[PDB]
């Protein structure tokens, strides 16, 4: 029937899918069937509107997704679906759907964790990425024990799966600079720890991906703070530079990006400087023979200002 | 190799 019917209908088959055969069989199609006509609301500016108060105030919007994985293939998408939708609601200047969120957080955690089951990760993953684009959102996972959980589901086996909780991880981390900026500083320790173990992932993609992402990080004039940092621990610098000779070209052309930043520091420590100059012929050859072959120019350019940068080296005052 |  109406918008209000459906909600309704929706939550007394999921009651029943969460209790088989002749009824489960019911159950599913009768689910499968309300998530369609939900969709048929989507696409009455009024109903919309209902359904989405409907929505919030029954508790099903969470009921779909815990229940997530007790839906069919195609039910999953629909839920997706919706759910994306409805998260853009705005009223004026407001997204009430985000406003709620941020009083039903479980929804978040519920979600992440979806991470973990292959059934249900992908649309897990979607639902995530569309929250992430609201910077309450973005926070609350940001923030939580849980967003530790991306350093496991980037080196699953499954690397789809991997693939995808990536770039939920990436979105995190690079699309609200302030709140990101803000998060690196206040968690600096622990993070870079659990990052400094994706540059050693066995998973060529994801290690590839991690080094990129640094370099995109540490570059960020959001970031100066945390780059700082990073190019003053020997660390640091010993693992680029040893990335500077993997047997992969990518890894050594990603590795020579974030070597530079090293280098273009006005104010190195005296570990720092210290590596630099007892490797300094040899960091000048070296660089002067680098992926000779590749014409990139800017990278051709980058090549002759880091020799020169090497070559002009001091120690200053004592 | 590198020496550091």
């Amino acid at each position: 029937k109406s918008p209000a019917d459906i909600v309704k209908n929706l939550k007394e088959s999921m009651a029943v899918l969460e209790k088989s055969d002749k009824k489960a069989e019911k159950a599913t199609e009768e689910v499968s069937k309300n998530l369609v006509a939900m969709k048929e609301i989507l696409y009455q500016t009024e109903a919309v509107a209902q359904l989405a108060q409907e929505l919030y105030n029954s508790g099903l919007l969470s009921t779909l997704v815990a229940d997530l994985q007790l839906i069919d293939f195609e039910g999953k998408k629909d839920v997706a679906q919706i759910f994306n939708n409805i998260l853009r609601r705005q009223i004026g200047t407001r997204t009430p759907t985000v406003e709620y969120i941020c009083t039903q957080q479980n929804i978040l955690f519920m979600l992440l964790k979806g991470y973990e089951s292959p059934e249900i990760a992908l649309n897990c993953g979607i639902m995530l990425r569309e929250c992430i684009r609201h910077e309450p959102l973005a926070k609350i996972i940001l923030w939580s024990e849980q967003f530790y959980d991306f350093f496991r589901y980037v080196e699953m086996s499954t690397f789809d799966i991997a693939s995808d909780a990536f770039a939920t991880f990436k979105d995190l981390l690079t699309r609200h600079k302030l709140l990101s900026a803000e998060f690196l500083e206040q968690h600096y320790d622990r993070f870079f720890s659990e990052y400094e173990k994706l540059l050693h992932s066995e998973n060529y993609v994801t290690k590839r991906q991690s080094l990129k992402l640094l370099g995109e990080l540490l570059l960020d004039r959001h970031n100066f703070t945390i780059m700082t940092k990073y190019i003053s621990k020997p660390e640091n610098l010993k693992l680029m530079m040893n990335l500077l000779r993997d047997k992969s070209r990518n890894i050594q052309f990603e590795a020579f990006h974030v070597f530079k930043v090293f280098v273009a520091n006005p104010n190195k420590t005296q570990p720092i400087l210290d590596i630099l100059l007892k490797n300094q012929a040899k960091l000048i050859e070296f660089l002067s023979k680098f992926q000779n072959d590749r014409e990139d120019e800017q990278f051709n350019d980058e090549k002759t200002y880091l020799v020169k940068q090497i070559r002009d080296l001091k120690r200053p005052a004592q | 190799d590198w020496e550091f």
